[PDB]
């Protein structure tokens, strides 16, 4: 923000998508909130990993119970992907590269299905890539533009690789610590970015996926009232408590300055 | 001494000579008051004394029952013999009084609007030398037995504290960041002092016996590591290997910051350098001490032979720093003595005891 112009980068923009859920999605949404698993959990009798997994999953995509053109992972069944696939055409149309992240290895192979039943040019890397093939992909995508879109698993895209070469970003799936998020939209506007950027974070809204946007934002206001300022006002959009399980889809000093300043210090 | 004279206005030797050779011959002949009497206001014991860095007026004093009390020093009565009034307190009766003893108490170098103190009582209180109200205090989980200003410092004004814990603080009075601790010790810390050479030197003293002298800039824990025998091997950062055999509750820097006395339940002293913490072999003889507590001591500035001040029993005992002659005792106290300091000014000793007594010791004629 003090060396952007010091610095010549283009233009960013931080569109927050709030995506809506699709009637099986919010249908099997539903019926699992009101299971009694959760119900045991809110009793404090299971641990909880279990039931945020299974309703991450939910909102990435109804991979839970896998219901032609009705494979596994079909993108039609979750409304994140009918966004993604409009997004994707705009882009295509458009003749913009694209950068798709994503939590999880396995919706990023559903991810990966979607986009081989388009026509799109993709090119993946996850955890399970080779080490010593990775630089080299990055050093390709960074090269040839045919190579529309980009999937990455968060925990390898971002951390330090530099991918200037693409020009859009899409987050589908956000988490529990918001520097991955920070990270992964950062992959793109560095030193050396010639095109305006815009960032796409994925939400299904009054799901549990708004629920960790709140618990993020909290902690965004929690390290800028130390990094940035101690001003920060405070966090009021959620009260975070463990109600996160619920359904809500919308619709030098001369001894005075010392003496002063430490009175000052002790009238807060 | 009319040869000084000549010699001075002739050109022969430097004014250098007759004032250093005048001001020990001062010291040398240095006795209880002939001229002075330090007005009584302590109920008990006083344990500490400080003069002030600048003109060398005012001096603190704080009290074994809480009281502080800022004496003035010069002759305002047109006697030649008077008494030192006192100026303010902080009685029992201000609202910021410590609730026990008050173990040290220092005034701010480079300026005197402004005087802190510490105190059994776990609190290291920061007063106003004017308007005489604590603008802060630094609550501590431990009894804090010693601190030290350093007295050079134009850049950093942080303050160490050596408690009955293990570990060092370093409080700041820029803004207050009393976290800072340097590891390593490994009992109580009886004394700390700050090098008046070099910036950042500090050198701590625990119960443990052993002095270290840390870098307070550096993460590596101490620099150097006081042995008694100097031998060849290096060890870590730890209160152990003995510079003394017993307790070290004692520490002053000579003069210019150049070695480093220090004092020990074992009863003897020893002057190290403090470039590479090398037992300089002088050794004082038997100098008794069993204080339980912080000792303090001093050394004279501006006279031809560096000496020290150093309580003995009930009895200063002045020895002189490089060569260990013993040059008199003063006997004045009935109880022991914990406390003296040194006037460079005018080579004036003032000394404080258990026995609820401020003595004053000039020169004589």
């Amino acid at each position: 923000s003090d060396v952007k112009m010091s610095l010549s980068l283009p233009d960013k923009n931080e569109q927050v998508l709030f995506c809506r859920l699709t009637d099986e999605q919010h249908k099997v949404y539903q019926n699992f909130v009101d299971s009694k698993e959760v119900y045991r959990i809110l009793n404090g009798e299971m641990q909880i990993f279990s039931g945020l997994i299974a309703l991450r999953k939910i909102c990435n995509h109804p991979d839970l119970f896998s219901g032609e053109e009705d494979q596994f992972g079909y993108w039609k069944r979750s409304g994140k992907m009918i966004v993604v696939e409009s997004l994707l055409k705009i882009w295509h149309k458009q003749g913009q590269r694209v950068l798709l992240f994503s939590q999880s290895r396995q919706m990023l192979d559903i991810l990966e299905v979607f986009l081989r039943a388009q026509k799109y040019t993709y090119l993946k890397m996850d955890g399970t890539t080779t080490i010593a093939s990775r630089q080299p992909l990055i050093t390709r995508y960074n090269e040839d533009t045919s190579i529309f879109v980009f999937l990455l698993t968060t925990r390898v895209g971002g951390l330090g690789v530099n991918l200037t070469g693409a020009n859009r970003v899409v987050i589908y799936d956000p988490d529990w610590n918001p520097s991955t998020d920070t990270q992964a939209r950062e992959r793109a506007w560095r030193i050396g970015q010639k095109k305006q950027v815009t960032v796409y974070r994925l939400l299904t809204a009054g799901t549990i996926e708004e629920k960790i946007y709140h618990r993020q934002i909290f902690k965004q206001f929690l390290t800028n009232r130390v990094l940035k300022d101690p001003k920060q006002r405070r966090f009021f959009k959620s009260n975070d408590l463990y109600e996160l399980f619920t359904l809500t889809s919308p619709d030098p000093l001369a001894s005075s300055s010392l003496l002063a300043k430490m009175r000052a210090r002790n009238h807060l | 001494m009319l040869g000084f004279l000549s010699a001075r206005q002739t050109g022969l030797e430097d004014p250098l000579r007759l004032r250093r050779a005048e001001s020990t011959r001062r010291v040398l002949g240095l006795e209880l008051n002939k001229d002075r009497d330090v007005e009584r206001i302590h109920g008990g014991g006083i344990n500490t004394l400080d003069i002030e860095p600048v003109e060398g007026r005012y001096m603190l004093s704080g009290g074994s029952d809480g009281v502080i009390v800022l004496y003035d020093l010069e002759n305002s009565s047109r006697q030649s013999y008077y008494t030192c009034k006192a100026v303010c307190s902080i009685g029992r009766d201000h609202p910021d009084v410590h609730r026990y003893s008050v173990e040290t108490v220092q005034w701010y170098p480079h300026d005197t609007g402004m005087f802190t103190s510490s105190s059994f009582d776990k609190t290291l209180k920061v007063w106003d030398t004017n308007t005489l109200q604590t603008a802060d205090v630094f609550n501590f989980e431990e009894t804090v037995y010693s601190h030290h200003m350093s007295p050079v410092s134009t850049k950093h004004c942080l303050v160490a504290v050596g408690t009955r814990g293990p570990k060092v603080q370093l409080c700041d009075l820029k803004s207050g960041s009393c976290s800072h601790i340097l590891q390593g010790h490994r009992q109580e810390i009886l004394a700390v002092s700050w090098s008046p050479r070099y910036d950042y030197i500090l050198a701590t003293a625990s119960a443990d016996s052993r002095v270290k002298l840390w870098d307070v800039r550096r993460a590596s824990g101490c620099l150097i590591t006081l042995d008694q025998h100097n031998g060849k091997k290096s060890q870590a950062v730890e209160s152990a290997n003995t510079a003394h055999n017993g307790k070290v509750n004692g520490l002053c820097f000579t003069s210019d910051g150049l070695h480093l006395l220090t004092v020990g339940t074992d009863n003897r002293m020893r002057l190290w350098n403090s470039s590479n913490g090398e037992n300089t072999l002088v050794n004082y003889g038997k100098v008794c001490n069993n204080s339980k507590k912080g000792l303090k001591f001093t050394v004279s500035c501006g006279c031809s032979s560096e000496f020290v001040f150093v309580p003995y029993g009930s009895t200063i005992a002045v020895y002189t720093v490089y060569s260990g002659e013993q040059i008199t005792m003063l006997k004045g106290h009935y109880k022991t003595v914990d406390c003296c300091v040194f006037q460079s000014n005018f080579q004036e000793l003032y000394s404080g005891s258990r026995d609820c007594n401020i003595l004053a010791w000039v020169p004589s004629l």
